């Protein structure tokens, strides 16, 4: 009946403190595709995030990746935080800039 | 470029 | 080399919060060209590449229309499904269907696709003939006699094997730079002890496209299927992609294991160890 997501939380480039960067969650292989994603910064909810538009993969499960602008440090941690209706709390990854 | 078509279930 | 044209289209109801809402995206490969989202503030066929661009007014309109049409008939078989499954009207319900097709290097078609889901499982498709259905229940076999006796296979094939192709064609050549240029992964091994036993060793592709890669590790030159773990593909956000493939390998047998490569980008398949 239902799907929950994976969840890969990322930087667009090879992470360099003092260097603009992009914070990426990507969450894929979902059912259904309600789903509520929001970035990190230090445990508070980053503002102004982007989403790509709804698509799905050959199996009909969905995927979408939410995205913003930083700039890393040695002390600021982020993280993705996702709720779905197969998760009965939500799902915390951190950013681990090895994964 | 899409399929003009519409077919209902 | 082969290349592919996809629409994708995904109807969510929502009783009780107005109609459903539909997004209907296109793709030539990795590469998304359009999208149209009716919740948006003037929704219409959106130009999502700088390829598609050219494409002029009248053509804009032909798209809008029919993806405003498109969200019409999904409404109605939303409405049609909840009568097929006997089910209530006030749960949410997913329709989603694909269509498109792929040529080879030639240009030449492959194959065609046409299929929906409802609720996320198979309901109706196109077999690759292009001529016959595969239904996936009672349900769905009320749907293929319908369109078994519109005639409606034919009316996709016309489709699929005509202007799918050809404006597949099309776009490639308009988008050349980028549609057929390959990027290759960009990769290195890393290595994290986990204790004093055992370690990591994660092999990394970066910045490549299209997303189809093969990602190994070999122990002894046999390929360690079962004992690898394996992300998911991952967009980057600037066209590219990302993967990584890691092994837990016992302390001091680091270099017993090899990282293999695939990449279209790439001529030869790569071999890569924990440098030092």
């Amino acid at each position: 009946i239902q799907r929950t997501p994976k969840i890969q939380v990322y930087s667009r480039h090879p992470a360099e403190n003092g260097k603009s960067n992009f914070l990426n969650c990507y969450v894929s292989g979902f059912h259904p595709s309600d789903i509520e994603v929001d970035l990190l910064k230090n445990g508070e909810r980053i503002e102004k995030v982007e989403h790509s538009d709804l698509s799905f993969s050959k199996d009909w499960s969905f995927y979408l990746l939410y995205y913003t602008e930083f700039t890393p440090t040695e002390k600021d941690e982020y993280a993705c935080r996702v709720n779905h209706v197969t998760l009965s709390q939500p799902k915390i990854v951190k950013w681990d800039r090895d994964m | 470029l899409r399929n003009q078509s519409v077919f209902n279930f | 080399g082969s290349h592919s044209m996809r629409y994708f289209h995904t109807s969510v109801s929502r009783p009780g919060r107005g109609e459903p809402r539909f997004i209907t995206v296109g793709y030539v490969d990795d590469t998304l060209f359009v999208r149209f989202d009716s919740d948006a503030a003037s929704p219409r066929e959106e130009g999502r590449a700088p390829w598609i661009e050219q494409e002029g007014p009248e053509h804009w309109d032909r798209e809008t229309q029919i993806c405003k049409a498109k969200a019409q008939t999904d409404r109605e078989d939303l409405r049609t499904l909840l009568r097929y499954y006997n089910q209530s009207e006030a749960g949410s319900h997913t329709l989603q269907n694909m269509y498109g097709c792929d040529v080879g290097p030639d240009g030449r078609l492959l194959r065609g696709y046409h299929q929906d889901a409802y609720d996320g499982k198979d309901y109706i498709a196109l077999n690759e003939d292009l001529s016959s259905w595969t239904a996936a229940d009672t349900a769905a076999q009320i749907t293929q006699r319908k369109w078994e006796a519109a005639r409606v296979a034919e009316q996709l094939r016309a489709y699929l094997e005509g202007e799918c192709v050809e404006w597949l064609r099309r776009y490639l050549e308009n988008g050349k730079e980028t549609l057929q240029r390959a990027d290759p992964p960009k990769t290195h091994v890393t290595h994290h002890p986990i204790s004093d036993h055992e370690a990591t060793l994660r092999c990394w592709a970066l910045g490549f496209y299209p997303a189809e890669i093969t990602l190994t590790w070999q122990r002894d030159g046999e390929d360690q299927t079962q004992d690898t773990e394996l992300v998911e593909t991952r967009p980057a956000g600037d066209r590219t992609f990302q993967k990584w493939a890691a092994v837990v390998v016992p302390s001091g047998e680091e270099q017993r294991y090899t990282c293999h490569v695939q990449h279209e980008g790439l001529p030869k398949p790569l071999t890569l160890r924990w440098e030092p």
